[PDB]
């Protein structure tokens, strides 16, 4: 994922998971804040964001919470967090619909991200 | 003696910059062996147009 | 002698500014050639709307 590449967070995203559905896997929790702009509405990513070949995440947590939704209503993560969460979804046969992005105004540490689930 | 040269990498975005800060300090400090204390931190940074 | 133009390319959003300003700083700091020492940021920028 190459840097400044897409003009916007929703855009971002919508790639992101298309990445993931076809075996690409990224890992940024490290070094969380040198790709992740601040404000959704700037170009994202803010860096090239890597991929890695050695994505071995299995999370403390059920990580689809209903059969819907990645998060309970109002759940706060480390934004590096979430797309790893995300990532685990769509690797179990999640599908993504919506996003949640519309209203949320932090990027940096924590973030209340979440994404609408579906079967398949 | 051989030519100690480091290499930032700022071209990627996970190159921790401290740590070769670090290395330059402690070069500084090592390889003096004049027998005193020696502050790495004293030092001049002249760099070109690119790296800068 | 030949004019300067610089392209900001304020449209491509990777484009970094702070380089095309200390190109515009620097040229008028290297080709005064008045024999005395330049400063480069008093350059009296007038600027188009679309630009602005």
């Amino acid at each position: 994922i190459k840097a400044k590449t897409y003009p916007d967070f929703k855009e971002f995203v919508k790639d992101f998971v298309a990445n993931v559905k076809a075996g690409k896997r990224y890992d940024f929790r490290k070094y969380q804040e040198a790709v992740l702009p601040l404000t959704y509405s700037s170009p994202w990513p803010e860096s090239d964001i890597p991929e890695v070949t050695d994505f071995n995440y299995t999370p403390d947590y059920t990580v689809p919470f209903s059969e819907e939704l990645l998060y309970s209503v109002g759940a706060q993560m480390r934004t590096a967090d979430f797309f790893m969460d995300l990532q685990y979804a769509i690797i179990n046969g999640k599908d993504v619909d919506t996003v949640y992005c519309e209203w949320l105004a932090r990027v940096k540490p924590f973030s209340m991200l979440n994404a609408k689930l579906k079967d398949s | 003696v051989t030519k100690k040269t480091i290499y930032f990498d700022l071209d990627n975005p996970n190159s921790d910059i401290d740590a070769h800060i670090e290395d330059l300090r402690m070069h500084m400090e090592d390889e003096a062996k004049t027998g005193t204390v020696i502050n790495g931190e004293e030092i001049h940074i002249v760099v070109d147009r690119t790296f800068f």
